[PDB]
């Protein structure tokens, strides 16, 4: 039940991000965004609460509020790991106007379930408050995300923040001696030269989906990294088929196969987003208006969401990959 | 068999147990 919600949320959000600019790179963390919103919901009541949880695609008849928060608590613990193969980190925090009174139930729940502390913050010194928050994100992401917060209202009351960091080695690394400039076809007729890594005689999980005109492979812990390569001019068709059903068939249909040659670009890309429009489209609306009920935070309906921002970065290189993302939910007084 | 990522592609990082999607990307231009 939680799995159907997670995939539905991730793919719904993905399509919404694409719709704003269908030819741009997309990079995002579904779990960073959902964790931040689930954290907020700890303090929400009535329609504000139900809209948030339904917007994350949970069905409250199969899954209770307590089970949802328990799933995020468990997820948070699975995303803090270290090995010679992997470095994973995820953290949550709240930055709160120093004199604002918070309910003990909320700060207790926030620490226990989301691992969040509360940082007293002087938002009226906007430059200083932005530095405090951006430094927290920089620290958590190992310097990969440093300007999550660009503009910040001097009348902000709190900012809830999530970050995620993921660094992994390839099981079979590329030799940099075999990286060479090669064409990358943005379209059939538009192409640039990029550094193209290559490996030969590889045995990896593989599925050729003739029906969807794509090839799926897995390079590489307990997370599966799926690469989906549409045939030329078939990306839009593949995007149209993305769903839980399609992802399941991909995983079910993979089989180990010796691949003669594999070519993968070496690259780094970044995107940032304001998610208000998308969250409203997902039905999370009362949280942004004066009808907002975040009285589980303070004991009064005196807060409402103003801005939701997300930034994410992806780096792919011969030895492996590095991924990072962060989400901030900015909250004003009412 | 040759697998050549010289055209737009997707990457998805999936939690094996819960199917939480930790990260997702579409690479349409790696020179951005």
């Amino acid at each position: 039940g939680l799995a159907s919600a997670n995939v539905d949320f991730a793919f719904s959000l993905y399509k919404q991000l694409v719709l704003k600019a269908p030819d741009k790179n997309v990079i995002f963390s579904p779990v960073s965004i959902s964790t931040a919103l689930a954290f907020l919901s700890l303090g929400a009541h009535n329609t504000t609460l139900t809209e948030i949880l339904k917007g994350l695609k949970f069905n409250l008849t199969e899954t209770s509020e307590a089970e949802i928060h328990q799933s995020f608590q468990h997820l948070l613990r699975t995303l803090n790991q270290s090995s010679d193969e992997l470095q994973l980190s995820m953290g949550n925090a709240m930055f709160v106007k120093e004199q604002l009174s918070l309910l003990d139930r909320f700060t207790e729940d926030a620490k226990r379930l989301y691992g969040s502390e509360a940082f007293a913050t002087d938002f009226q010194d906007s430059a200083a408050a932005k530095k405090l928050i951006n430094d927290y994100v920089k620290n958590g992401t190992r310097g990969k995300i440093t300007d999550l917060i660009k503009d910040l209202d001097s009348q902000t009351m709190m900012v809830l923040v999530n970050y995620i960091f993921f660094k992994a080695k390839f099981e079979m690394p590329f030799d940099p001696q075999d990286t060479h400039q090669s064409r990358f076809y943005l379209s059939k007729k538009k192409y640039v030269m990029v550094p193209m890594m290559s490996l030969h005689h590889l045995t990896i999980p593989y599925f050729r989906d003739e029906e969807l005109s794509c090839t799926v492979v897995q390079l590489n812990g307990n997370a599966s990294a799926l690469f989906i390569l549409p045939d030329q001019d078939k990306m839009e068709e593949v995007e149209a088929m993305l769903s839980q059903e399609t992802l399941s068939r991909f995983f079910e249909s993979l089989e180990f196969r010796e691949i003669g040659e594999l070519y993968l670009p070496k690259f780094s890309i970044s995107r940032d987003y304001n998610l208000n429009d998308i969250l409203l489209q997902l039905g999370i609306e009362e949280a942004f208006t004066s009808k907002a009920d975040l009285s589980g935070i303070t004991g009064a309906r005196n807060l409402a969401v103003s801005q939701v921002v997300h930034k994410a970065v992806l780096d792919v290189f011969e030895e492996g990959t590095e991924r990072s993302a962060a989400t901030a939910l900015e909250v004003l007084f009412q | 068999t040759i697998v050549r990522f010289n055209r737009p592609f997707l990457m998805i990082i999936v939690d094996n147990f819960t199917w939480s999607i930790f990260f997702m990307s579409k690479v349409t231009n790696p020179k951005q």
